Parts: structure tokens; sequence; C-alpha cells
């Protein structure tokens, strides 16, 4: 009854993410050293003889048909030797994998990107140096797994040379922690890491994580952010009153003396122009209207016109 | 698939099922309907009939029913803003989106090298997951979480509950030029 | 039915911190040089700590004194 | 859920003499020991073992000591 | 305007999501660890979604109201209100399609009614948990 | 003791093998800090540390020796 | 700056400052007099998160009368 | 002050995008669809001079010399012979 129940148990889908991995990858058997050495060989032989045909691409000369079926054969069977490669060191990656977990990445994303660790692994293995394949295989499974989480795992991205730092930043600050039994102050720990102290707050104001704005704490924080750039009420409506005025103080003044205030601060076109500018619509020297703003400001600082806009400051 | 391979076509996942929907007649499945609902006296087969007759009827694909592309929401409706002296907050779509892009980029790296079903397959799993907690977290296995196990908030939750657009933000509102306080008797006041 | 006290509440607190401690001791143990490693080595109280940090704060026992008189107290 | 109550005494290796004695008063039990899937001792192990966690199929040695270290333990 | 008779739903196509977004959003990234920008081809990228400064552009080209409806060549950003960022979506290209959970998993199912395919048996299509016949080809079949 | 049931529970140590075990004991305690005035003035927790005795043992290859462990105030 | 306002900066002659004012004002609805001041500079040592230099603490009181709403019971 | 430019992805499509007039014309754009394509009529400025990635060709060449492969292909494809010699 035992084969039937042992059926049962190959044959369930699990709800489980990762459960349904695991019997896929439990599926395919490991190897032994032998099996590494003839399934490197194999990959070699199908990449070289794949680029051999394609120098003939290039330069014709059609082979022998059964040189030429024989040759697609061993491309063919160098594509089967990777993929069963892979297939067989999966699991590899998956025992990589698991202790890197509950550090923001999913664990199915750190089993994913161990995978692609081994996929180099394999393009980049030797087979010649007569070590088992786990021995190089560990070192990019881990890099894969760590260089994904610096350039994933964090909502605001940080380049991987400042992670660096601040891993460092931690461990130095965990062994002086155990050294001096009090948390370090920058000042030791910019010590230890030879860096100037003013630098390494900088550092620890980067290590700040965001908070989510749906958090509940009923109501959720998000309400109680206030939107900045909303437009109030009071300053919008004083500020047309306070356009309103601008132009009756304006108005009483010289038809050119009023043009060269509007184009020198921009007013109704925006932009504010420049004496040399404004010299060439009167046609004046950019010296003779520098008189003519000096002339208009004294007048325009002058009690009569001012005394209405002193509410204005701010 | 060694043999017989060549007679027919198989596949798994999204694909498959917008195969099968690329080939699919909602009439002649509803004409075979309804002479199946009377003569074969049943009850199921007419309650499937409702969601076969609304495509036929209106103009809509069935296609729209699988996603070769995903909507992303305005940033101003999943803001992330600073409040207090640097720090940082930000709604959970990003992070629901950031799974979908980062598991929908890496799958096209596993495509262009070439990989072992199983690892491909995998990953397709995992975007179609992805965009699950997106549109509606919780509703299939274990929601996403967040930092000390909490559910983030998806696409759906936004409308649903006393907390969505609905009851919160559109059934009621909070209002301008009013305010509260306690109550005394006032009994030399008028009735008006 | 009885009552958990808050010299029980905090001691499963440090359970749980000692918990989390051992599988980094046990994966430190083994991948982590040899024979001269010692508790020095890698011993890392961190969630030790933030076993009873994350307690006294977000926890529904460990509230605020509530405090309008000594009654209340 | 959907769980017999005769197949314990069977998973835990116990006799069939054994439960005549503390059962067979006041019938009962005996009633449900006489309807069972099968009576095997080490059968039932592997009835009950692959129950509750039917996937990756059960090993002989894992099933036997597992309800030891489930609960046992 | 607020007067408006009717307001219709549907479901949309992949097209349709196409002409409503503004650009395809190629990074899972948000804003600059060091500068706070809207980092390009992420979410908040101005290039789609529109400037966070009113009639700014992201290099600081057209920093002024005098043209508007303009592109940047530089960065690539429209010159515009910066309440466009509220209204602009985006989109992303999937590299394998994906159903949308709420037709399937929603009871009924809806795909489920629609392929006269059973949930659970649907579940196992969609997640990789078993295979399924696309098409066959009866007449060859036949012949052989 | 609450801690030193605590420690019995973590005692011992031990990385499958057998061949070395880590052991806790005699939980230590010190002065207080500071004054709960000064805590509640200056913002700071109101705590006293914690020593304890941790013994790294490998008779299978050459022995291991003690130390002083301080777990956090 | 607008063209509008940064006229009246050039006939007031009041710089625009490069910093703009976030201040504490005392909220709407109470008043009282200041009982006493706590800061704490980074200049001197004190201990300050990252990030921040200078903490003050200003502590109002006042006198509140028995007023008409006020709860009695 | 406006001029506008249409581009061509490499599926097909088509898109104005409008420029200023004193602006200076881009060879490439990204276009909404999530492709780039080339400008309307203005005909490739620039190469751009891309580097191709690296291949597992690549990767093999640093550990073995050509005549290695050789010697090993010879090796691997009279091993084949040797059963259809049966
Ligand atoms: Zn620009």
């Amino acid at each position: 009854a035992l084969r039937q129940a042992r059926k049962d148990a190959e044959l369930t889908a699990s709800a489980d993410s990762v459960r349904a991995y695991l019997k896929q990858i439990g599926k395919v058997a490991l190897l032994n050293a032998e099996e590494e050495v003839e399934l490197a060989k194999r990959i070699e032989a199908g990449l070289y003889a794949t680029q051999k045909l394609a120098e003939l691409a290039e330069k014709g000369e059609k082979l022998p048909v059964q040189q030429r079926r024989d040759m697609q054969w061993i491309c063919r069977d160098g594509d089967r030797a990777k993929n069963h490669l892979l297939e067989a060191n999966l699991r590899l990656v998956v025992s990589l994998a698991k202790r890197y977990t509950g550090r923001g990445m999913a664990f199915l994303d750190l089993i994913q990107e161990g995978n692609l660790g081994l996929i180099r692994a394999v393009e980049k293995f030797d087979y010649t140096k007569g070590y088992k394949f786990s021995t190089y295989a560990t070192w990019w499974i881990r890099q894969a797994i760590t260089r994904a989480m610096a350039d994933q795992a964090r909502t605001i991205r940080i380049p991987v040379h400042m992670v660096e730092v601040i891993n460092k930043l931690g461990r130095i600050q965990r062994e002086l922690l155990q050294d001096l039994g009090r948390e370090p102050t920058p000042e030791e720990l910019a010590k230890e890491m030879d860096i100037t102290p003013e630098k390494v707050l900088e550092i620890q104001q980067y290590a700040r994580e965001p908070i989510s704005l749906d958090q509940t704490i009923d109501s959720q924080l998000g309400d109680f952010i206030e939107d900045s750039e909303a437009v109030v009420a009071v300053d919008a409506v004083s500020f047309t009153l306070l356009q309103d005025q601008l132009q009756s103080v304006l108005e009483t003044l010289s038809e050119r003396e009023a043009g060269v205030v509007r184009l020198r601060f921009g007013l109704t076109d925006g932009q504010p122009r420049t004496l040399d500018e404004i010299g060439q619509v009167y046609g004046v020297t950019r010296e003779r209207i520098r008189q003519i703003e000096s002339k208009t400001m004294s007048k325009l600082r002058h009690p009569s016109r001012s005394q209405v806009l002193r509410d204005y400051l701010d | 698939q060694d043999r017989y391979g060549e007679y027919f076509t198989g596949a798994m996942g999204a694909e498959s099922i917008k195969k099968l929907i690329e080939n699919f007649d909602i009439d002649a499945e509803a004409e075979s309907l309804r002479e199946v609902i009377r003569s074969g006296k049943k009850l199921r087969a007419l309650k499937r009939l409702k969601v076969v007759a609304a495509f036929q009827q209106s103009g809509n694909s069935p296609m729209g029913m699988v996603l070769d592309a995903v909507p992303v929401i305005p940033p101003e409706l999943r803001p992330m803003v600073q409040l207090d002296g640097g720090r940082f907050a930000t709604s959970d779509l990003n992070d629901l989106y950031r799974r979908v892009i980062n598991r929908n980029n890496r799958l096209k790296r596993l495509i262009d090298l070439g990989a072992p079903e199983i690892i491909v397959n995998n990953e397709k799993r995992m975007l179609q997951e992805s965009v699950d907690a997106l549109f509606d977290n919780g509703r299939r296995g274990r929601p996403v979480t967040g930092p000390g196990n909490r559910p983030l908030k998806s696409l759906s939750d936004l409308l649903k509950g006393k907390q969505g657009r609905f009851r919160q933000n559109l059934l009621g509102k909070r209002v301008d030029y009013s305010g509260r306080s306690v109550i005394v008797v006032g009994p030399q006041l008028k009735l008006h | 039915r009885r009552l958990r006290t808050v010299g029980e509440l905090i001691q499963n607190q440090i359970r749980v911190g000692l918990s989390r401690m051992e599988r980094v001791v046990r994966e430190r143990m083994t991948t982590q040089d040899v024979e001269a490693i010692t508790p020095q080595t890698l011993i890392n109280i961190r969630p030790v700590v933030a076993a009873i940090k994350e307690f006294f704060g977000t926890s529904q026992l460990s509230q605020f004194m509530d405090q309008n008189n000594p009654l209340s107290g | 859920r959907r769980q017999p109550v005769t197949v314990l005494l069977k998973a835990l290796g116990w006799t069939n003499e054994n439960i005549v004695e503390r059962f067979g008063f006041s019938e009962i039990m005996m009633g449900t020991l006489e309807k069972d899937t099968t009576s095997g001792t080490d059968e039932a192990l592997l009835d009950i073992y692959r129950k509750l966690r039917p996937g990756e199929p059960p090993t002989k040695e894992s099933a036997q000591t597992l309800l030891e270290n489930l609960f046992f333990k | 305007v607020n007067f408006f008779d009717e307001l219709r739903i549907g479901l949309a196509t992949a097209d349709d999501i196409r002409n409503w977004s503004y650009g395809e959003v190629k990074k899972p990234e948000t804003i600059n660890y060091r500068t706070l920008k809207p980092e390009k081809d992420g979410l908040f990228c101005e290039k789609i979604f529109g400037p966070t400064r009113d009639w700014e552009c992201y290099c600081g080209k057209y920093k002024r109201v005098r043209f508007k409806g303009i592109i940047c060549e530089r960065c690539g950003v429209e010159v515009t209100r910066a309440k466009v960022r509220r209204e602009r979506m985006g989109h992303i290209e999937l590299a394998a399609p994906v159903t949308h959970i709420w037709y399937f998993k929603g009871v009924p199912s809806r795909l489920g009614y629609l392929l006269d395919l059973a949930p659970k048996d649907l579940e196992k299509i969609i997640y990789f948990a078993a295979y399924v016949i696309t098409s066959v080809d009866d007449e060859m079949r036949h012949n052989e | 003791g609450g801690l030193e049931e605590v420690l019995a529970e973590l005692s011992p140590i031990e990385d499958f093998s057998g061949s070395m075990s880590l052991s806790f004991s005699d939980p230590r305690f010190d002065e207080v800090k500071a004054s709960v005035d000064e805590c509640k003035d200056k913002d700071m927790t109101y705590a006293a540390p914690l020593f304890v005795t941790a013994e790294f043992i490998n008779n299978n290859t050459g022995e291991i020796k003690s130390q002083t462990v301080f777990m956090g105030d | 700056l607008t063209p509008e306002e940064r006229l009246l900066r050039a006939i007031f002659g009041e710089k625009a400052r490069e910093v703009r004012d976030t201040s504490l004002k005392v909220p709407h609805g109470e008043s009282g007099k200041v009982i006493g001041i706590r800061v704490f500079s980074r200049e001197d040592d004190d201990e300050l998160p990252a990030g921040v230099n200078e903490l003050v603490r200003v502590y109002v009181a006042q006198k509140r009368k028995i007023s008409d709403g006020d709860k009695l019971a | 002050p406006r001029q506008v430019a249409r581009y061509r992805t490499d599926n097909g499509e088509e898109f104005d995008v409008p420029f200023a007039d004193d602006a200076e014309i881009p060879g490439t754009w990204l276009c909404r669809n999530g492709l780039e394509g080339t400008l309307i009529e203005g005909d490739v400025p620039e190469p751009k001079k891309v580097k191709p990635p690296r291949t597992h060709w690549d990767m093999l060449l640093e550990r073995r010399s050509v005549e290695e492969l050789e010697e090993l292909l010879k090796e691997r494809l009279d091993l084949i012979k040797a059963k259809r010699r049966g």
C-alpha cells in the first residue's frame, strides 16, 4: 500500500509557493565527481562545435552531411548537458539561500537570484582543477544572493559601495558594543572606520528606512500628513488683492517709468528682463535705465505709495 | 511528448489559458449550452450560461481576463513623502509594484540566457502571485506581509470596507466650517 | 484559567530572544573558523535585547502608566 | 480532519489484546475498534503518518519516530 | 461640468492599458538616495508621470511658463502643471501573461465557468501545477 | 529564578555532531545605570547590566576555554 | 520668487532669506505661563540620534478654574 | 515656439513628440509604448557604438586554448563515430 501512498505524495499541488519548487528540484538525482566532469566536457564540446559551425556560416564550406548532422547533435547534447548540470545543483542554491531570509527579500526571490549565480557558476566552471563543483559554485551563489539584496531589497535603492560601508559600520558598531558594553558614539565609530565623524552620521542618515503610509495606529498614519503644496485660501485671495493694489500704485507714474519696472521684474510677462534688454525697447543704454530704475525706486519707497503696502511684507 | 508529441500541443500557466481563450466560440459554447440546458435536465450548466452569455452580448473580447500589460497608478496616489527630520513614508503599492517589476525583469534575464523549465516556470508563477498580491492581497494563499507581519494594502483594499474609498471618503467626508463642544441646558432659550 | 504575571510575560520574550540567538550560534559554530573561536567569535545578543525592547513597546500588555491621580495609577 | 479513534493504539504499537482490557468496559471504543480501515500496527503508521503530511512520500523509519518527535519529544 | 448622464464600466484590454499609459516603467526605483530625485524609467519618473515642479523640466533648461506643451530634449520631461502627476498612468510590459485573479479566484470562477474548467483544476493550470492540452490534431492522429 | 529556568532550557547548545557544546549558567546583575529621576529626565530606559557564564567545550579536538558574557542592559 | 513679490523686496530693501521659517508655535485655544525649559545641544555632548543637533522642550502650565461645561461626578 | 518631431519604433508605431523650436532634435527617443524609435526623416546621426555582451564562448576561451577544445572535440566526435561503426 506504500506504493499507492507514494504516488499520492508525488501528485499533490499544494497551496504554498515554495513547496511546489521543492518537489520539482528534488526530482533530479544528484551527481558525483565523475558525472560532473562528464557534463563539463559535453558542455565545452557543444559550445566549441557551435562556434565551428558559426565560422562555417560566414565561410560557407558546407561539410559532409554526416559530419554536419553529428556536429549539430553535439550542440544538442551540449545544451542538454548544461540543463542537466543546473537541474542537478538546483538544491545547493536552495540550501544557501535559506540563511539570507528575513532581510526584506522574499524566500523565492533569494532562491531565484541564487539560481542565476548557479548559471554563471556553470558557465565559468573549470573541470580540469579536480575540485568538486559545489566548491566553486558556493562562491557564485552567495555573491548572486548578496548582490541582489543590495540592488533590490531597499525601497529607496542604495548602490553597492554604500551598502558596503553600512554593513562594515554595523559590524564595527556591534563589536564596539561587545568591547565597551555601551553603544559607541560616532567619534569611536569614525576612528575605527578611518573616516571623519561628520561623515558617519551622514552615512547613518542613509540607513534610515521608509515607513508605510498605511500603518494603523484605528485610522492609519496616511490621514495625518497634510498636503504642503495645497493652496491656502487667505494667501491666494491676498495675492489677488495684492495684484489689485500694485496696479493702482504703478498706474500713477510715467508711462515709460511704469514700463521699465514691469519689464525689469517681468510682471505681466513673468520673465525678469535685464537692463540691456530693456534698452533695446526704449532705445537707451543700460546705464540710462539704471538711472530710471533708481529714480522710480526712490519715488516708490517714498511713503505716499508705500504706506499701503506695509502689510504685505509677509 | 517524445512519442506522439507532433500531433498535439500543451503548456501550463496563463500562457496556455490565453491560448484556450484565443480559440473559443462563445456562440458554439452558448448554442450547445442552450440545447444541453433543457435536454439534459443542467442547473450547473445554467449558472455557467450567465457568464458565457455576458461576453456574447457585449463587444469585449474574453482576452481581457488575461493581462499582457499591467497599468501603473499615478505617483501622487501612491505618495512617497518625508515628515519629521528627513525620515520617509510611502504607500504599500510601491513595494507591491516593486515585486512585480523585479520578478518580470528577472524573467526576461532567464529567458534570454535560456533556462531549464524548472527555473523559468518557477519565475513565471512568482510573477503570477506578485500581480495577484498587487490587485488583491490575501485572496489567494498567505498575503504579502511587511515588517512585523502586517499585510500590505492592495488596490482592492482601497475600495473595500468601512475604510475604503466608498464608506470612508465617498459616502461621508470631513468638511470645513464646522466645530464641536459640550452641550449645556439652555432653559431660557427660544425653541429656534 | 490562570493569570500570566509581569515577570512571566517578560520571561516568554527572553525565551524568544534566546531561541532567536541559537539560530545564529548554531549557524556560526559550524562555519566560523575552528578550534579557537570561543563565545567571542560569534555570540550576537542583538536578537536577545531586541526581544526585550520590542516587547516593552508595541505590546498590548505594556501600556503607558495611566495617572490622573494616585488612584488611577 | 476525518480521524478514527482506534488508529492511535496501533500507531503507538499497542498490542490488540490491551485495547480490550481497558476499552472493553462500557463498549464504546470497542465498537470504534470494531470498525476501522486496517488492523495492522505498522500499517496504521503508514495510514496516519501520510494523512497529516501527505507530501514527499513518507519514509518507513521517518514515520515511526515522527510521532515521538511531534509529541513525546 | 458635472452634468453627464451615464458612466459605463467594462474590461480593459492590453491595448486599452497601453493607450492609457504614458510610458513603461522599466526599473523598481523610487528616488535617488542622495539627491532624492525621481530617478528615470522607474516609479515617479518625470519622463512619464509628469514634472515634480510646476512648468519645470528635470534638468532645468525650461523653468518658466513661457513654453508649455514642449518636452525637454535632454531630460525628456514635458513642461506643464505638476498636477498631471495625479492623472498620468504608466504600464508594465510583461514577459508572460497572467490571470487577473479577480475573475479566476472570485467565486464563482469566471474563467472556470467560461472554459468549463473546474476551479481546482484551473488553479493547477495557471500556477504551473500541471499541464493542459491547448490543441490536438484530430485529423492527422486519425490517419496514423 | 525566571532567568535561571530559561537558561536551564537553553543549556546546553550542541551542534548535532556531539563533539562540542555550549553551556550557560550564573546570571549576574550589577547596580542600576542611573536613578529613575535621571532616566525620566534624559529619556533613557532604567536598566541594570546582565552578566552570565558561557563555557565552550570541545574535547574531540583541543579543549576550549570559558569567558564572561554580557547580554545587555 | 514671483514677479509681484520680489518687487516689494526691492522697495522695502528686505533681502529674501535663503532659509525658510519653521518655528514652534502654541496651538489654537490654549495659554499659560512657561514653567521651565529643557535643552539638549549637540555642541554639549548630551546624547542625540543621527541627524539631530539641538533638542528643546518647553513646559507650559495653567491654573484652570472650574468653568461652565466641565464634567463633575 | 514649438516644433513637433515624429518617431517610429521597431514594431511599426509612430509617436509625436513636441519640442522647442530653438531646440536640438534627438536621433532616438524613448516612446510611451515602452520601446525606442528612430527619427522620422533625419537619418542615423550616430551609431552609438554599443558593445556586445559577453557570451559563454568568451568565458570558455579564457580557460581553453583553441587546440585543447579542438583535440577534445576529435576525442568526443570519434566517440560517437565508434557507435556508428559498432
Ligand atoms: Zn530638462
